[PDB]
């Protein structure tokens, strides 16, 4: 296929040109700070960005060569676990705050502010602290995000037909291009190849602490919805319910 | 077929 | 010292250390309720976490590290590494889970427990990814290695803490130069190299995922008193609530 | 006193 036959620097340009648009919050500092407030703002953000993470999807190589079917499952696998890496990847400018958005920059203090929520701060800012340790690079970044999206619902992908075998090959193939575009990246940067496949190693764990997080974020997630602190749009509700 | 999801990607 | 080993050095140590595959309490002439299997589950894992120990013990630098940093890379790793094996275990045996000798469980035996059969799904379903790759045994413990000393890793300012996450760092490093020296003696190319070495560590983040939902699942019947729980695992457990 | 920390000391 075209999108099997795609060199390193076209993965990592056409990667490039999809990235998202920042989008700001609804944050008013005259409003009181309650738990409730704070996480209406997580979850209208959170929605809002659920529309340009479809968009970037259907750019990443191959996507929307799969089936309805095969999108919606990977997109529920990997939709939180997308948005926090984003999330990350914007905070390493800010040591100590998590940049959610240009106008809501929030430091774990803050964070108290909701139940079982600065526990999940904390590792947030963790993680952040290790991209700033890393000086992980804009280019490497789409790519984990691109891994993310291909590998997250992989093993639970369904391969009972020919042509669902096909698809599967076809995304584990991907997932391999992309590994080869992250390297490209690292050896045109100069570095030893004992020193590519060290950081290849360290960037690929970087996805076990994002699945955490994601983890850990939905199971909040479910306690604000069974507990209503706050309303959740429809599209959440069926993003979370997807995750039984 | 019914999902938000399923009609995003498709519009 | 631990940081001057050979990547074969790294390898040997590693297999030398292998854990001892011990029996479940299974009475065939019980019924598999599903308190009955939550209890052979739980003891089993008790008893593997005291082997646990003794292996962390044995991977090269981890008692360097101060006592609160092992426990805190084992209260983070301890059920991603019980499912490792789990699934390496249960590589030579399609469709089935083996958690011990006498205990081999496919799906239908899981829904004994509320929410289990879907816990088994994922096991299995990664188990269908270790045949596909053909995962060595020489690969399979530098993975356990790398989920000991990386799942807690970044959730850890003194001068001493930094030392111990640098020496953490490093002992990550020399485990991938390990890999990647077991997969050129075994004759993978280049591309080979770096395609398999992204393939072995997004196994992780499907660990990690299966980790997390068993710990919800145990937390569930705690909460529900399905299980009784020795004090070690309610403590392995309350780090993660 | 931690089980764990007991038992990472003998
Ligand atoms: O982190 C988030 C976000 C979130 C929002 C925007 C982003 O870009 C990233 C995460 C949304 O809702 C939550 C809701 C929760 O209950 C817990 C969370 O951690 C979150
Ligand atoms: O998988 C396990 C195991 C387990 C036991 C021994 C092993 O070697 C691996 C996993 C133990 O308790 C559970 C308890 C649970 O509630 C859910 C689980 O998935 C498990
Ligand atoms: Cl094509
Ligand atoms: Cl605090
Ligand atoms: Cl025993
Ligand atoms: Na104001
Ligand atoms: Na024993
Ligand atoms: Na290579």
């Amino acid at each position: 296929s075209l999108a099997l036959s795609l060199t390193a620097d076209q993965i990592i340009s056409a990667l490039l040109e999809a990235e998202p648009p920042i989008l700001y919050s609804e944050y008013d500092p005259s409003r009181p700070f309650s738990e409730a407030y704070m996480m209406g703002l997580l979850t209208n953000l959170a929605d809002r960005e659920l529309v340009h993470m479809i968009n970037w999807a259907k750019k990443v190589p191959g996507f929307v060569d799969l089936s309805l079917h095969d999108q919606v499952h990977l997109l529920e696998s990997a939709w939180l676990e997308i948005l926090m890496i984003g999330l990350v990847w914007r905070s390493m400018d800010h040591p100590g705050k998590l940049l959610f958005a240009p106008d809501l920059l929030l430091d774990r203090e803050q964070g108290k502010s909701v139940e079982g929520m600065v526990e999940i701060f904390d590792m947030l800012l963790a993680t952040s602290e290790r991209f700033r340790e890393m000086k992980l690079q804009r280019e490497e970044f789409v790519c984990l995000k691109a891994i993310i999206l291909l590998n997250s619902g992989v093993y639970t992908f369904l391969s009972s037909t020919l042509k669902s075998l096909e698809n599967k090959e076809k995304i584990h193939r991907m997932l391999d291009k992309i590994t080869d575009a992250l390297i490209w990246y690292m050896a045109k940067s100069g570095l030893s190849l004992q020193q590519q496949h060290q950081r290849l190693a360290q960037l690929l764990l970087i996805l076990s602490h994002i699945r955490h997080m994601s983890n850990k974020g939905m199971e909040h997630l479910y306690s604000m919805k069974s507990k209503n602190v706050v309303p959740l749009s429809d599209l959440l509700l069926e993003m979370l319910d997807a995750h039984r | 077929k019914h999902k938000i999801l399923h009609r995003l990607l498709q519009d």
